[PDB]
Parts: structure tokens; C-alpha cells; sequence
């Protein structure tokens, strides 16, 4: 029996898969810290929740350091390869390739960062070796585990794109999707984890794996090279901070839109004193929906990778800008043409990009 | 995408959102190596010229929102979720329900969410009342005929007075919270 709520005196783990939570908790019980446990959990989720994350991808890992009292983010968001181009998702007529078609092409594959992120996290805060931490996941991959309902539904839902690639041998053996309770065995992933254990992250970013990954991306139409993999490094990001209702909030900056617009929606909604409305009242949902429209419009207009583009952060969160936006919201009427605001009236500078509506 | 969180006895706290973009990413597996490849670059704008256009060596805009809240200069709450653009809304709503509405953390996490980023894109979870949906659609909203789950919030709260941790996993997946009690 696993539970979805727990309490403890000496630490806590919460993940989307019981086997991963077990592995993270085990690390802590054996004297590892939260960063060691988080690294072990990522490997475990890579095996047991393989549709959602892993060393083929990237992420944002926010860590509060209990010794230095600093909060920092290991940003392992994937990079576009050197051969990527602004128009790479357009057809010959200069119109967007339909999303569902884009998803399965090699051009969609970013240079993976997750493994580089785990290595950096251990370098900064680790007290356990990557060799210790990856070992339980090598065993889950090699020996297998019975698949949960979420995984089973995923294999079924995504049967078509899995059927087009080498993934078919793992998830659709004999041409049939594995069912809830069936054993999933991932021998090749096990082998890859053994190579990482023996040779370090070079097993991934260099050598035969890097060549094979690159060649495969190219077979599916993408431009990624071995040099792209060699060039990759994570970035250390400073959180963006805001105040809400007596709390300081540390959240994720560009290249995520998440922190700025979490803070902006909180700031807009804080004007309304939402608790005055019952938690299931139409008034509450109205105010939520209207705020979301304004903030998501700003996101579409103004957010991108801050190594490349000017995100008007000061402007977007300026108390006077918030006021302007909040003033656009009524209980009894809906904005039928919500648009981005002009955060540039509330800070210096200008966009080094244009306003282009997406299909 | 998945979101997880860990806190230890030395006061370290981790809030980590991680993804391969779509479920199973591109669907492409590196042959003989078992690695499923992300489709993350489709998070870029298809039509260039704007803030989130494709460039070489550029990273596609994310909506992942791993977050830690502090009180009296100590971490007290961790929040994050999978779900693409809906993430910002799931984290917002969890914070609103826990703090603005003062709801207990599991309750705050389980409270039915909504999401809408435009006049032609609406989602709601089971439990948003039918008459509420009638009222909102009556004003020009476009909520659909059935609910969908939105997000999957894992969260840890930390009580520094009593020296305890509380873990919560969202019922939208089969997640587990496991507390540590040494000895």
C-alpha cells in the first residue's frame, strides 16, 4: 500500500510513481541528501514512467541549499541544434506544418540535457555517487517491473508513433501494446545506464551513443550532429522572486514562461480578494478565466530564451501594469478580444522581436 | 512531463519538473540504446519573428514552473506540475487554494481546476459545477461538454516549528508521498 499523503520527521519524497518514491526514500534512509535522492528519482522515473521524462529530455531543477541558504535552478532545457533554422517548421508554402506531424520528426529533437543536469546537481550538492544512485534503475530496466495504469493507457494512446520506430520492440512486442500489470523490460536502456555508470556522462554526450543518437535524428529528418552533443551544457539560472500574501516565492525564470506568469496571475488576482467568493462560485471561475486570458496573451507576445530575446520582466510585473490589466476584468462581462498589454510603458528598452500570431 | 519534490533533514529542498515534451516524445528510440527522444523543439513558435521563434542553439520556451515558497526566510512549500501551458494554471490554483482559501494541502491539490489560454481553448476538471459552466458559457466562455484532468501536483510542506514534513501526490496519477522517520 502506498499513500498520496504522508508526514515525516526527517524528510519527505513525493513523486508520480511509487517505485520512484521508494527509491528516493531509500536514498534518504541510507544517509543521502535531497539532491542525491532527486537524482536517483529521475533515473527511476526514466524507467518506470518512461513516457514522461528521462535522459532523452530536459528539465528545471530548483534547489534550496540548506547550508548556504541560496536557491538556484539547474536548467537542463534542451537546445536547438546548430542546423536548426527559424523556418524549420514551415512547409514549402511558408505555412506551419500541422502540430501532430511536427511531433514525430527529427527536427523536433532538442539536444538532451537531463543527464548533464544530474551530473551538475551531484557536483554541486551530492554526497552519493552517480554510480550508487543509478544502480537501482539499472536493475528496474534490466529485470523489469509491472506497468501501472497511467503507463498502460499511454502505450495504448500513443501506439501509432511508437509503431514507427525502434520503440516498438520495447512497448509493442509482437505488435501488441503491453497491458496494466504486464512486465516492462528495457534491456537496451539498462545497457545505456551501465555505460553511464562505467564511463560517466561521456557515455551519452560523446562516443558511439552520441553518434547513434545523432545519426538517428538525421534519419528522421533532423540536423543534430555529434558536435551539438559535445557543445551541450546546462545553465545555472537565478530564480525570479515575488511576494504573495506574506510568502516569498522563488520560481522559474525564462527560458520558462512559468515563473513570470505565475507571479503575474497571482498579482492580478490578489486585487480581487477571491476568498470573499465561495470556492465553487461562478464569480471565482470567471475571475480565474479572465486573468488567464490576459496573462497567456502576454506570454505569447513576450516570452522566450533570455540569451536571445528581451523579456520585459520589470514591465510585466510592475504594480502599475498589474493595475491596468486588472482594470480590464469584469465579473459580469467577458473580454472577447483579450490581447497582450504594453509592459514597455513600465520599463526601459524595447523588443528585439516582432508580434507574430501563431496558427 | 513529471514533477517531483524532495526535502531532507539538513534543510535542502528540491522541486524538479522534467520532460520529453509529448508523452513518449517524438516516439523515436535510439536503436540498441533504449533512449526515447524528446520532441521539445515543437515548443518553439512554428512561425518565426517573435520572442519564441526557433534559432540554432536557442532553447524553446517552457511553461514548467517548479516553485518554492518561503516564510520567515525558510522554505515552507514546494509546488510544481506537468501539463504544458496548463502548468502555470495548476501551480497558480494550488497556491490560491492553499493560501488564499486556506485549504489543507491535499484538499488544495484536489480542488477542481480550470484552464483557458484563449477564447477558443478551455478545459475543466470534474467537479466544476454544471450551472457554473452554464453561467460562464452564457457570458461567452467556451467550456466543452466533458471534463479532463488538469495537471499533477506533487507538493511538500515544511513545519519548522514542529520539525515535520508533509508530502502530497495528486490523484490524477498513481503517485506516492513517502515520509522519512529515521531509526
Amino acid at each position: 500500500e502506498y499513500k498520496q499523503v504522508d508526514v515525516g520527521k526527517d524528510g519527505m519524497v513525493a513523486t508520480a510513481h511509487p517505485l520512484a518514491s521508494e527509491i528516493g526514500a531509500d536514498v534518504l534512509k541510507k544517509g543521502g541528501n535531497a539532491i542525491d535522492a532527486a537524482v536517483a528519482i529521475q533515473f527511476a522515473l526514466n524507467v518506470t514512467e518512461p513516457m514522461m521524462s528521462g535522459i532523452g529530455g530536459g528539465g528545471f531543477m530548483m534547489v534550496y541549499d540548506g547550508k548556504t541558504k541560496d536557491t538556484t535552478i539547474i536548467d537542463s532545457r534542451e537546445r536547438a541544434p546548430a542546423g536548426a533554422t527559424p523556418d524549420m517548421f514551415l512547409d514549402e508554402n511558408g505555412k506551419a506544418i500541422p502540430f501532430s506531424e511536427r511531433v514525430t520528426k527529427g527536427t523536433a529533437v532538442g539536444v538532451p540535457g537531463t543527464l548533464k543536469g544530474l551530473e551538475e546537481a551531484l557536483d554541486k550538492w551530492g554526497t552519493r555517487s552517480m554510480k550508487q544512485l543509478i544502480t537501482p534503475s539499472i536493475k528496474l530496466a534490466e529485470k523489469g517491473f509491472p506497468i501501472d495504469s497511467v503507463l498502460a493507457e499511454a502505450i495504448s494512446d500513443y501506439q501509432e508513433k511508437l509503431s514507427r520506430t525502434a520503440a516498438k520492440d520495447v512497448f509493442l512486442p509482437n505488435g501488441e501494446p503491453l497491458k496494466e500489470g504486464d512486465t516492462l523490460i528495457q534491456k537496451d536502456l539498462a545497457k545505456t545506464f551501465k555505460l553511464i555508470r562505467s564511463k560517466g556522462t561521456d557515455a551519452f554526450y560523446k562516443g558511439k551513443f552520441a553518434k547513434t543518437l545523432s545519426d538517428t535524428v538525421q534519419d528522421f529528418g533532423g540536423s543534430m550532429t555529434e558536435k551539438d552533443l559535445e557543445n551541450y551544457d546546462i545553465t545555472i539560472d537565478e530564480p525570479i522572486w515575488g511576494d504573495y500574501q506574506g510568502y516569498q516565492i522563488a520560481t522559474t525564470p525564462p527560458p520558462s514562461s512559468g515563473g513570470i506568469f505565475l507571479l503575474q496571475m497571482l498579482k492580478i488576482l490578489d486585487h480581487f480578494n477571491l476568498s470573499q467568493y465561495d470556492v465553487r462560485s461562478w464569480e471565482k471561475y470567471q475571475l480565474l478565466a479572465e486573468t488567464m486570458h490576459l496573462s497567456y496573451a502576454d506570454r505569447a507576445s513576450y516570452a522566450g530564451d533570455p540569451e536571445f530575446v528581451n523579456v520585459p520582466l520589470k514591465g510585466l510585473l510592475h504594480p502599475d501594469y498589474i493595475k491596468e490589466r486588472q482594470q480590464l476584468i469584469n465579473l459580469d462581462q467577458v473580454n472577447k478580444k483579450p490581447k497582450a498589454g504594453d509592459p514597455w510603458k513600465y520599463q526601459e528598452g524595447s523588443a528585439n522581436y516582432k508580434q507574430v500570431e501563431q496558427p | 512531463t513529471t514533477h517531483f519534490t524532495v526535502a531532507d533533514r539538513w534543510g535542502n529542498v528540491v522541486s524538479y519538473t522534467t520532460t520529453i515534451e509529448q508523452l513518449f516524445g517524438t516516439g523515436i528510440m535510439v536503436p540498441d540504446y533504449g533512449v526515447i527522444l524528446n520532441n521539445e523543439l515543437t515548443d518553439f513558435d512554428a512561425i518565426p519573428g517573435g520572442a519564441n521563434e526557433v534559432q540554432p542553439n536557442k532553447r524553446p520556451l517552457s511553461s514548467m514552473t517548479p516553485t518554492i515558497l518561503f516564510k520567515d526566510d525558510k522554505p515552507v512549500l514546494t509546488v510544481g506540475s506537468p501539463g504544458g501551458a496548463t502548468i502555470i494554471s495548476s501551480v497558480l490554483q494550488t497556491i490560491l487554494y492553499h493560501i488564499e482559501y486556506g485549504m489543507e494541502l491535499k484538499a488544495a491539490v484536489e480542488e477542481p481546476r480550470i484552464y483557458t489560454n484563449s477564447m477558443s481553448s478551455y478545459r475543466y476538471e470534474d467537479g466544476v459545477p454544471k450551472d457554473v459552466l452554464s453561467k460562464l458559457n452564457g457570458m461567452g466562455h467556451k467550456f466543452g461538454t466533458s471534463p479532463v484532468d488538469i495537471g499533477n501536483v506533487q507538493s511538500i510542506s515544511i513545519d519548522h516549528e514542529n520539525g515535520t514534513f508533509k508530502g502530497v501526490a495528486d490523484s490524477s496519477r498513481n503517485g506516492a508521498a513517502i515520509g522519512i522517520n529515521l531509526k
